């Protein structure tokens, strides 16, 4: 016998969308954090960059 | 003799007998049996599983 599910001539398909993974709720109990600092404000952390343009 | 043989054989073989369908492997849809799940089964919804080449 042939397996019940085979063959699909119609519905050509579509290009898969760009994957957008989600942060792990199971593996991480919370949200992973980067730079550590006192940050006596709403929160900036130990990482702050900037690009000075012309 | 029949009861003792039954008990002894069952106690001998029950150590070996294991349920193939005990949900053990974690998955986004809760723990599932081993045969259903492989390394490609997302442990949590939306997990990224790269097709890593094995150098
Ligand atoms: C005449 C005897 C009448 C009794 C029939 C016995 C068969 C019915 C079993 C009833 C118990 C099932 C419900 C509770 C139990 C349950 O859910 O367990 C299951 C597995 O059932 C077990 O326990 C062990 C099964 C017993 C072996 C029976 C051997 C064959 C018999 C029928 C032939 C000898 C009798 C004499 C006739 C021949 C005469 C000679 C001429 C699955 O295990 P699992 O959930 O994965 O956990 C694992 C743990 O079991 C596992 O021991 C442990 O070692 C782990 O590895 C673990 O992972």
């Amino acid at each position: 016998c042939s397996p019940p599910g085979e063959t699909a001539s119609s519905e050509p398909g579509t290009t898969p969308a760009i994957w957008t993974g989600s942060p792990s709720p199971a593996a991480p109990s919370g949200e992973d954090h980067g730079g550590g600092h006192g940050a006596g404000a709403a929160g900036a952390g130990e990482t702050l960059t900037a690009e000075l343009k012309t | 003799l029949g009861a003792f043989g039954a008990g002894t054989l069952v106690a001998f073989i029950g150590g070996l007998i294991k349920n193939p369908w005990k949900p053990v492997v974690p998955t986004a849809e809760g723990k599932k049996a081993v045969l259903w799940t492989s390394g490609w089964t997302p442990r949590f919804k939306g997990e990224t599983i790269y097709l890593a080449r094995a150098t």
